[PDB]
C-alpha cells in the first residue's frame, strides 16, 4: 500500500529588516 | 512510510521602518 | 511504499524591524 503524504515543509526564511528609521528630530535652539 | 517533506516556504516580506532616531544637538549657544 | 511528497511551508515571517535611525539635526542658532 501507498504510504500517506509526507509532512508540510518548514517555514521560509524571516523577511528582510525593515528601512533604517527615520531620522531624528532637530534639535532645541542653541 | 510517509512521503517527504514538502518544499521549505519562501522568503518573509519586509520589516516595519525602524524606530526613530534621537533627537538632534542644541544649536551652538549664541 | 513511498508516499507523495508533503505541500509546501508557509511564507517566512516578517522580517524584523529596521535599525534606529540616525540622529536628528542640529537645532537653530
Amino acid at each position: 500500500p501507498k504510504g500517506r503524504p509526507g509532512p508540510k515543509g518548514f517555514p521560509g526564511y524571516p523577511g528582510p529588516r525593515g528601512r533604517p528609521g527615520k531620522k531624528g528630530p532637530r534639535g532645541p535652539p542653541g | 512510510p510517509d512521503g517527504d517533506r514538502g518544499p521549505r516556504g519562501p522568503p518573509g516580506y519586509p520589516g516595519d521602518d525602524g524606530p526613530e532616531g534621537d533627537p538632534g544637538p542644541p544649536g551652538d549657544p549664541g | 511504499s513511498k508516499g507523495d511528497p508533503g505541500p509546501p511551508g508557509d511564507r517566512g515571517p516578517k522580517g524584523p524591524p529596521g535599525y534606529k535611525g540616525p540622529p536628528g539635526d542640529k537645532g537653530f542658532r
